[PDB]
């Protein structure tokens, strides 16, 4: 959101099926 | 010579590199180095014949947080095996400056200098230097944040001292890390152990860490010094930077 | 988005009772930094081997300074398009006696250093923004035709010309005419009969006057909706930045410097390793040509619908909904 | 002759770039005379084996390729990256001199990727070195007529050798199953070999002494450099130079940054030499070259006349009417203080027409 | 699907056709039922 | 790689410009469809005049 | 040659993206300027009077 405020990141992966490598939300365009 | 306990680096062991001056120039790089909060072995002399340097493995690059306010650390040695033959590197930063040898040392079944115990070499069959160095003579003030990266038949020193405040595991601060010496030497080194200055068990807690291949983006700044650094394998928001 | 149906039938209908003037700001890159490169002084450096060897490929320098010579001249073309409507220079008379409204942040203020207005100079200021460094290898930047005095002064006039005479002086001599009752027109032209503009002045410039307040905060506040020029900017010096730095590169030859080759080896020998570098170098130079030719087509497009803007919107009302704002222009 | 046409219609047209020539050319150095040993090991009497070949370094020295060159006969001699004409001309980094003795035959065995026992198992090169070798017969001043068995190669071993790798541990190689357990059982050959360095052979089986140089390149102002004088400073010039091998050009004006007592160079925003200390006294310089843009010419068009505007682009100087404007210094045009059309562009506003008795002119053009 | 084999990725778009679809829904019923005013502000019922 | 090392930025100019294209495309179908900001629903009157 | 191919497909779709944003633009335009509301620019939302 911006390091100005928060140091707080969300990774996301480009087109896996969710098995990789928490609260791991899955999407049409991946993990 | 209680057991040593996992700490943590905070921001510790940036060193200038190479000796190109630049001036506000965000500049990455790639070299060996201490990464970010990695667990250095807490040699806890703070533990209420504490000489407790098993010949420990001198891996590429040894991070060394010389903890000590009146030098009873006396200095070092590096070897390769120490089969009482090969040739080896004494590190004694004696009183009348940092007297550096590289020579046909014999290890003995403890090879170390005092300068009374002598048993390091018992003749120098093929002593192939002797450095009579610049005048340096010598909570734990003076971190001498001494880094060990011996490669390219140059043995290389890079260090930095100044009065830190603390007397345990390194400071929430940061400061860069000037080069001292680089000596085209060229010997085997696998494993080493410092020379604590033998009174001794001793109470000066003296921390030891491991180097290995990283990439960082330091920040010189206009003065001309790393004023800042970021590791690139930490945290995602690490590579994002 | 907001979700609401429209209650409808076959015999209901609503109509507006008051009204709102608004103001809304558009951007519009309109140009770029018209530059040029020297080939054989990027390629070759001062050599003469190099410069030998690159007669080989003979006519690629020619090419290339002709393609970015062509984009230099185009941009001065629309830079000299958007502002070019006007054969005359008018000037604002020093009444002020405008029904009411208060253009005094667009106007222009003589006590400024440049001719600049208010919310010009704060925009101006909020693009805030190496060179020399640059140009240390024949990537000059030549400079624009038109130095900004010149184009403030072009916009004044205009602004002199659609308040003084409304519209008609974008088709042939200004005649002026007093602001109420060009205003009256204006509205005249969208379906309200004018009688509610000389029934309503003075909330209308209240309102007026407010808007353009409202723009110099959200201008000379922190929300700064310029991406559009301020990333050409960027776009412009990432490609020069790519271009610089790809001359350490080594393309699997033993050096990055002639110089370098050229004292550690004989020429029968290093003519090789001279050849990579060029071949490399080249390749570079051509695909930074491609790119900067696109891009400048882009630019292009933009400025010819910005010079349609100019014409449509400024020196006319227009019609066109949609177009020349939001809602009825 | 660039537009290849006789007739030029009125316009702008962009001929050759310029730049200044460079005027001088200083050369600084460390002061340092002490001399290279080199005799001592080439003009030695005794090497060790290509198992036990030599590692030697040197350093604080000059050198020379002359001597190397009026010396004797040397069977091979042959560089790789640098050619032996030019080392005098350089800066070294590190060199070291390293020696063994073989038969001519095998002299092929020296090589960037080559192949051979010595260079599997004994003597291993890289892919890139950079240097050369130096080999002459020893059979007709080392010699030994039933074969100098004194001198011995390793040919066994287990895995091959890194480039420039001595290895002297050396029981019982063990040639596949039966295992030898150093106790020498089947399949137990002894990596020591001999050769045969007879003068009751041919010139093939002749023991050729054998030397190699290897040594680093642009790493640090290294102390192994060459005989080129000192020179004295001039600044304020475009001139040569070269510091401590590095070789440019350009401006040479004091510094105003504060560089650190092993600091040796500066640079830039994008890695372009621009600051430098000197060598001999410690100064600290910044560097700006001067290569100043291109030219181009006005015209009113051959069809009206000859006489034409020269336009460089970069000029706070003289740098040979004159009239300099922001877009450099403009040459044969008379300056007005009228205003009219433009007709020429120029940039910064300013155009060029040919009406004064006939003229270039040059005027911050009208609205 | 064929194309993913040698990291020639093809990302989604933003919108998918759903929301493109009720944006028409959207602009249709707006025309129905005002216009032109919806293009300009509020929305007036207003007979066919 | 190893040997790619040596025309280094052609990756990230590459995939700097795809990226690039990919927002466009974006950002076309944004300015294509949004306009309307209030998503209306047609009335269950289907009313119109014939 | 790997690297030339891929610099050529590259540019292709540079290209491409530039004739359908140009494309796009046109589009959004014909809708604002048909849709919401009519339109007297005689043969462009179509044919005849609109």
């Amino acid at each position: 959101p911006g390091t100005n405020t928060s140091n707080q990141v969300a990774v996301l992966y480009q087109d896996v099926n969710c098995t990789e490598v928490s609260n791991v939300f899955q999407t049409r365009a991946g993990c | 010579q209680l057991p040593p306990a996992y700490t943590n680096s905070f921001t510790r062991g940036v060193y200038y590199p190479d000796k190109v001056f630049r001036s506000s120039v965000l500049h990455s790089t790639q070299d060996l180095f201490l990464p970010f909060f990695s667990n250095v072995t807490w040699f806890h002399a703070i533990h209420v014949k504490r000489f407790d340097n098993p010949v420990l493995p001198f891996n590429d690059g040894v991070y060394f947080a010389s903890t000590e306010k009146s030098n009873i650390i006396r200095g070092w040695i590096f070897g390769t095996t120490l089969d009482s033959k090969t040739q080896s590197l004494l590190i004694v930063n004696n009183a009348t400056n940092v007297v550096i040898k590289v020579c046909e040392f014999q290890f003995c079944n403890d090879p170390f200098l005092g300068e009374s115990e002598f048993r390091v070499y018992s003749s120098a069959n093929n002593c192939t230097f002797e450095y009579v160095s610049q005048p340096f003579l010598m909570n734990f003030k003076n971190l001498r944040e001494f880094v060990f990266k011996n490669i390219d038949g140059y043995f290389k020193i890079y260090s930095k001292h100044t009065p830190i405040n603390l007397v345990r595991d390194l400071p929430q601060g940061f400061s860069a890390l000037e080069p001292l010496v680089d000596l085209p030497i060229g010997i085997n080194i696998t494993r080493f152990q410092t020379l604590l200055a033998l009174h001794t068990a001793g109470a000066a807690a003296y921390y030891v860490g491991y180097l290995q291949p990283r990439t960082f983006l330091l920040k010189y700044n206009e003065n001309g010094t790393i004023t800042d650094a970021v590791d690139c394998a930490l945290d995602p928001l690490s590579e994002t930077k | 988005g907001a979700e609401n149906s429209v209650a409808y039938s076959n015999n209901s209908i609503a109509i507006p009772t008051n009204f709102t003037i608004s103001v809304t700001t558009e951007i519009l890159p309109v140009s770029m930094t018209k530059t040029s490169v020297d080939c054989t002084m990027y390629i070759c450096g001062d050599s003469t081997e190099c410069s030998n060897l690159l007669l080989q490929y003979g006519s690629f320098c020619t090419q290339l300074n002709r393609a970015l010579t062509g984009i230099a001249v185009e941009q001065d073309k629309n830079t000299q398009e958007v502002f070019a409507q006007v054969k005359q220079i008018y000037k604002t008379p020093p009444i002020k006696d405008f029904g009411g409204f208060n253009f005094s942040q667009i106007l222009p203020d003589p006590s400024k250093p440049s001719k600049r207005s208010f919310i010009e100079d704060l925009l101006f200021n909020k693009v805030t923004l190496l060179i020399c460094a640059q140009k240390f290898n024949g990537l000059t930047v030549l400079p624009p035709l038109l130095t900004d005095e010149m184009i403030a002064q072009y916009t004044s006039a205009l602004l002199a010309g659609t308040i003084t005479s409304g519209w008609t002086f974008g088709a042939g001599a200004a005649l002026q005419i007093p602001f109420a009752m060009q205003m009256a027109y204006r509205f005249n032209g969208i379906g309200v009969t004018q009688n509610v503009l000389y029934e309503n002045q003075k909330l209308i410039a209240n309102q007026f006057n407010s808007a353009i307040g409202k723009i110099q905060d959200s201008l000379s506040s922190t929300a700064s909706a310029l991406g559009k020029l301020q990333d050409v900017v960027n776009q412009n010096a990432q490609a020069l930045n790519t271009l610089v730095k790809q001359l350490s590169s080594n393309f699997g030859a033993i050096s990055s410097v002639l110089n370098d080759i050229l004292s550690r080896l004989d020429p029968p020998e290093a003519e090789v390793q001279i050849d990579r570098l060029i071949t490399g170098r080249l390749q570079s130079l051509q695909t930074y040509v491609t790119q900067q030719l696109i891009r400048a087509a882009e630019i292009r497009a933009s400025a010819n619908l910005a010079a349609t803007k100019m014409s449509e919107c400024v020196l006319g009302q227009s019609k066109r909904v949609d177009f020349c704002g939001k809602g009825y222009h | 002759c660039t537009l290849k046409s006789f007739t030029v219609e009125k316009g702008i047209y962009q001929t050759s770039n310029f730049r200044v020539q460079p005027t001088e050319s200083i050369v600084r150095f460390p002061n340092i005379t002490n001399l290279c040993p080199f005799g001592e090991v080439f003009n030695a009497t005794r090497f060790a084996s290509v198992y036990a070949w030599n590692r030697k370094r040197i350093s604080n020295c000059v050198a020379d390729y002359s001597v190397l060159y009026n010396s004797a006969s040397f069977s091979t001699f042959k560089c790789y990256g640098v050619s032996p004409t030019k080392l005098n001309d350089l800066c070294f980094t590190n060199v070291y001199a390293d020696s063994f003795v073989i038969r001519g035959d095998e002299v092929r065995q020296i090589a960037p990727g080559q192949t051979g026992k010595i260079a599997d198992y004994n003597y291993k090169l890289p892919d890139d070195f950079t240097g050369c070798v130096i080999a002459w017969n020893s059979n007709n001043l080392d010699s030994k007529v039933g074969g100098n068995y004194n001198y011995l190669y390793r040919l066994f071993r287990k895995s091959n050798l890194k480039p420039f790798e001595r290895d002297i541990s050396t029981e019982i190689y063990q040639a596949g199953s039966t295992p030898c357990n150093g106790v020498e059982g089947f399949n137990c050959y002894f990596p020591l070999q001999s050769y045969g360095f007879q003068p009751t052979n041919g010139v093939g089986y002749q023991p050729y002494r054998v030397v190699v140089l290897s040594f680093e390149l642009l790493h640090a102002p290294a102390t192994v450099c060459g005989p080129k004088k000192s020179t004295n400073l001039v600044k304020n010039k475009c001139v040569n130079f070269n510091f401590n091998g590095l070789t440019g050009t350009g401006v040479l004006t004091e510094s105003n940054k504060k560089f650190l007592p092993f600091q040796q160079f500066g640079r830039d925003i994008a890695d372009t030499t621009d600051a430098v200390r000197d060598p001999q006294t410690l100064e600290i310089l910044d560097i700006t070259p001067c290569s100043f843009g291109g030219v181009s010419v006005i015209t009113p068009g051959t069809n009206t006349s000859n006489q034409v505007a020269v336009l460089y682009q970069d000029v706070n100087c003289t740098e040979v009417n004159v009239f300099q404007t922001r877009a450099g210094c403009l040459i044969g045009a008379e300056h007005v203080n009228n205003s009219y059309e433009c007709d020429i562009p120029i940039g910064a506003g300013i155009c060029a027409s040919y009406q004064t008795s006939q003229s270039i002119i040059a005027y911050t053009m009208s609205l």
